[PDB]
């Protein structure tokens, strides 16, 4: 049919016309197939004849079916859209499984020749205008326009399920009960009723469409959960991803482990523990995507433990709002994250790992904060509200913490729970200077043009060495510079730094970076008991910046 | 009556900023308050033929159970500007800041008697989503003026003034200042007074259909922040030090700090643990450099031109100072902020920072916020009560917290 509803008043952008490509010869049996189609649509309504008076022409090509049994007519329309105004966004999202609710019955109806059901605004069919041409371009050819929506232009997916929702609202008010996911040309029906009382309210919709010019199914219904959907199987009860399979090779090209990491990556939504950083290492360069790669010690059983997770299916169960939802998070290793959400006991929702970097130098406390607000945004998009969150650290480690840091914190209604590993801060700054402690005035400089740098110290013992470096910046001098002050140091060390950049970086408890010095004052700060560190203005000539200053930057400078 | 005709700034094009996730109650709060803006035919459902888009949030009234609509027109203000400053602009008074008592009422009610170009209501698009996206979502537009955009308080110019007309003449001395949704009335009136003369003010305005809340400002107390120096009975290495540090900073700001006494006293290579002595030429550069860290910074005026900046930073214990300025480190005002979450607070400090900006220049200053962009994002409209919404970016504070400013 042609749908009565009403129509969706399409214009083209502001500074332009219609389009006016001419049509490209083609061969007689093209000829052929294109005037045996058209004049099928043309029985129907979806097209109309015009004359040579509408100066708008758009390309048409015709192309086999399966096995070449009948041809297709294809519209390059690539003209008409980018003159085509602009719509709004068909899906700014895609439910997740665990946000749905559990369904009793539940089938899928999917609306045939959908496009071709809906009025396309009058005012705007001129401009969808082609020709079928003549053998070897002699006579005028066919000129025909559309009434309907083309299937292959910018505004049909936008069009159609704006009509779609305006044609079921009476129905879904009728049945409040029914609830009713519209994805495209397909329609997702669940209802909490019985089977004979559902495929009977089915029907009433079927009917209610029918009237609105979109034909459905009859007992073709595809229903029957299970229901392979955006790489889920959606049951009534639970749900889970489409079945995963591990090739299990000799060699692995780039290729293969690009899509496997592919695939763990979405297994991991359901499956926890799931592992992808040993073999995403493997990744790490601009490789041939045919060129094989062997895979490390590490890899080889990453993909073992994989392997193991992956042997017995695992479902998601369903959201049900009425209980609150809890979601604890583990830490696997250095910088990964795993956690679950559920609401009775260990029948998870969803599940999920974080491990993005976010930065150099971080440490544990600031990570697992990060992975709190991915859960709580993540967690507003599929149900509409926060959870409650068990994690691994305890209530003291996070006051302190939040306390004296310099960055704003917060992190909704939370618990400790003892599931090691758990996670603490490495080291703390004294605040106020260790009385009798060495107290090195560490610096350093570095030649721009050469890159010769000499970071070095003195005390307050009259110990003061200075060791010479071979490309380093201005800043490694007085990181390096820091580094020897914890080396040849006692346990307990006053530090005056004049590298607010090293104050910096030091000064937020860090416990692992990605410069390689960093790391190396970690082990240091890790082993004081008492450090303290202070900073001075850079040669300004203090007591102290001064003297050292001039040993290091005296020559080599 | 006949509607005023609006455009964009040339070149620009409407919104189509993306609406951010929100939560159930708010998403039912917006619902209800938008299945009665329509019922009233405030607002208009629309079609996919329109690809504008504005966000909007739902906050609360001034602490009463009744949820607010809150249209984030951020972006559509940037892109009428022109409009609403130049064409049609609202004169600030220089007198409000210095007024005893002055009272913020919310207008806004008023604009949804007027009517919205039939135009221009297509860029006031914006829409309501839905949980998990199970759902299309609502979408509308308005037709008559909404609240959040800076042209609504430009049009409604002409008729706030008939109303306020009869007020004013009888109270000369009372400055009434509109700034976006709100007016502000400032007399220097004894407490009882004032009060009195803003209930006279209501019924005027009651007059008009149009009730009103409450709310006062004391801007004639609102006094610097200064950079204060330690002032201690000891003193040891590292005490004067750090004294030196800050003190240094104060040079490249507020001229004429002297810091070559200070420094290069008690210097070479001492603990610094180690106490020390003092000298007199200390104390005397001490209280002279302090002394002319009190008073504002010489040279520095404000430059009706150029934004306004606000930089925070989280001190520790509730504690917050912040700086408006226009050229890095030349302040035009510092100040602190005090008295559970750390978001909370900070959103706290911000609308008041805005505030005194608004009272004081009579635009909002742009912030540089220190937190994390999605923490931020994810919790502002939690404890937020303003009808605007001021311009921010995320920065990393330095190890800056050290001196006050
Ligand atoms: O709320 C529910 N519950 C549900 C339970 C089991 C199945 Cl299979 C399907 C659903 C449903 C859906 C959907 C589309 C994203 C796949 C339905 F709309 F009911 F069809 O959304």
């Amino acid at each position: 049919p042609i749908s009565p509803i009403e129509t969706v008043p399409v214009k083209l952008k502001p500074g332009m016309d219609g389009p006016k490509v001419k049509q490209w010869p083609l061969t007689e049996e093209k000829i052929k197939a294109l005037v045996e189609i058209c004049t099928e649509m043309e029985k129907e309504g979806k097209i109309s004849k015009i004359g040579p008076e509408n100066p708008y022409n758009t390309p048409v090509f015709a192309i086999k079916k399966k096995d070449s049994t009948k041809w297709r007519k294809l519209v390059d329309f690539r003209e008409l859209n980018k003159r085509t105004q602009d719509f709004w966004e068909v899906q700014l999202g895609i439910p997740h499984p665990a946000g749905l609710k559990k369904k009793k019955s539940v089938t899928v109806l999917d609306v045939g020749d959908a496009y071709f059901s809906v009025p396309l605004d009058e005012d705007f069919r001129k401009y969808t205008a082609f020709t079928i041409p003549s053998i070897n371009n002699e006579t005028p050819g066919i000129r025909y326009q559309y009434n309907v929506l083309p299937q292959g232009w910018k505004g049909s997916p936008a069009i159609f399920q704006s009509s779609m929702t305006k044609i079921l609202e009476p129905f879904k008010k009728q049945n409040p009960d029914i609830v009713i996911y519209q994805y495209m040309d397909d329609l997702y029906v669940g209802s909490d009723l019985e089977i004979g009382q559902h495929r009977t309210k089915i029907e009433e919709l079927r009917q209610h469409l029918l009237r609105w010019g979109l034909t459905t199914p009859d007992k073709k219904h595809q229903k029957e959960p299970p229901f392979l959907w955006m790489g889920y199987e959606l049951h009534p009860d639970k749900w889970t991803v489409q079945p995963i399979v591990l090739p299990e090779k000799d060699s692995w090209t780039v290729n293969d482990i690009q899509k496997l990491v592919g695939k763990l990556n979405w297994a991991s939504q359901i499956y926890p523990g799931i592992k992808v950083r040993q073999l995403c290492k493997l990744l790490r360069g601009t490789k041939a995507l045919t060129e094989v790669i062997p895979l490390t010690e590490e890899a080889e059983l990453e993909l073992a433990e994989n392997r193991e997770i992956l042997k017995e299916p695992v479902h998601g169960v369903y959201y049900d709002p009425s209980k609150d939802l809890i979601a604890e998070i583990q830490k696997q290793g250095q910088g990964q994250w795993t956690y679950q959400i559920y609401q009775e006991p260990f029948k998870n929702l969803k599940t999920g790992k974080y491990a993005r970097m976010r930065g150099a130098h971080t440490n544990d406390v600031k990570q697992l904060t990060e992975a709190v607000q991915k859960i709580t945004t993540e967690s507003i998009v599929i149900w509409g509200k926060t959870p409650k969150f068990k994690l691994p650290i305890q209530k003291e480690t996070w006051e302190t913490w939040w306390t004296e840091y310099w960055q704003a914190t917060w992190i909704p209604e939370w618990e400790f729970v003892n599931t090691p590993p758990l996670v603490k801060l490495w080291y703390q700054l004294e605040k106020e200077p260790i009385v009798g402690a060495e107290t090195f005035y560490v610096d350093g400089a570095a030649n721009r043009e050469t890159k010769l740098g000499k970071a070095g110290y003195v005390t307050n013992k009259g110990r003061q060495k200075v060791v010479p470096l071979t490309n380093t910046t201005n800043q490694k001098t007085q990181l390096q510079a820091i580094y020897l002050a914890l080396q040849d140091s006692g346990l307990e060390v006053n530090i005056v730094t004049d590298s607010q950049y090293a104050l910096g970086i030091i000064q937020a408890q860090p416990d692992k970076s990605e410069s390689e010095l960093v790391n190396q004052i970690i082990e240091q700060l890790i082993k004081k008991e008492k450090v303290y560190l202070a900073w001075v203005p850079a040669h300004k000539g203090i007591g102290g910046n001064e003297q050292v200053d001039k040993l290091v930057s005296a020559g080599i400078r | 009556i006949e509607t005023v005709p609006v455009k964009l700034k040339p070149g620009m094009d409407g919104p189509k900023v993306k609406q951010w996730p929100l939560t159930e109650e708010k998403i039912k709060a917006l619902v209800e308050i938008c299945t009665e803006m329509e019922k009233e035919g405030k607002i208009s459902k629309i079609g996919p033929e329109n690809p504008y888009n504005t966000p909007v949030f739902a906050i609360k009234k001034k602490d009463s159970t009744k949820w607010r609509k809150l249209v984030d027109f951020r972006e559509l203000n940037k892109r009428t500007q022109d409009f609403w400053e130049v064409q049609l602009g609202i004169p600030h008074p220089a007198g409000l800041k210095k007024k005893k008592s002055v009272t913020v009422l919310d207008v806004g009610d008023a604009y949804f008697s007027v009517p919205l170009d039939e135009d221009f209501r297509k860029y006031t698009a914006f829409t309501i989503p839905s949980i998990n996206n199970e759902t299309p979502g609502i979408r509308y537009q308005y037709n008559v003026l909404p609240q959040g955009w800076k042209g609504s308080p430009a049009i409604f110019q002409s008729s706030m003034t008939k109303i306020l007309e009869p007020f004013k003449k009888q109270n000369p001395d009372i400055v009434i200042y509109q700034y976006m949704d709100d007016l502000y009335v400032g007399s220097d009136l004894e407490i009882g007074q004032h009060r009195t003369k803003i209930e006279e003010l209501r019924q005027h305005l009651l007059r008009w259909g149009l009730t009103t809340p409450g709310y006062e400002l004391h801007p004639d107390k609102w006094t610097v922040q200064p950079i204060v120096l330690p002032e201690k009975d000891s003193w040891t290495v590292n005490d004067i030090q750090k004294l030196v540090g800050k003190l240094n900073w104060a040079s490249q700001i507020y001229p004429g700090i002297k810091v070559r006494q200070l420094c290069k006293l008690l210097r070479g290579t001492k603990a610094l643990t180690e106490v020390i002595p003092l000298t007199e030429e200390a104390e005397l550069e001490l209280a002279e450099n302090r002394e002319i860290l009190k008073e504002p910074v010489h040279g520095v005026y404000y430059d009706p031109s150029k934004d306004l900046i606000a930089e925070i930073q989280k001190q520790g214990q509730g504690q917050w100072t912040y700086q408006i300025y226009q050229e890095p480190f030349k302040n035009l005002k510092t100040g602190k902020y005090a008295r559970t979450n750390d978001v909370k607070q900070l959103t706290e400090a911000v609308q008041k920072i805005t505030t005194e900006s608004i009272v004081i220049w009579g635009k909002t200053p742009k912030f540089k916020l220190p937190i994390q962009k999605e923490t931020w994002e994810t919790w502002w409209t939690e404890y937020w009560q303003a009808t605007w919404i001021p311009e921010w970016e995320f920065v990393n504070t330095p190890p800056l917290v050290k001196l006050w400013y």
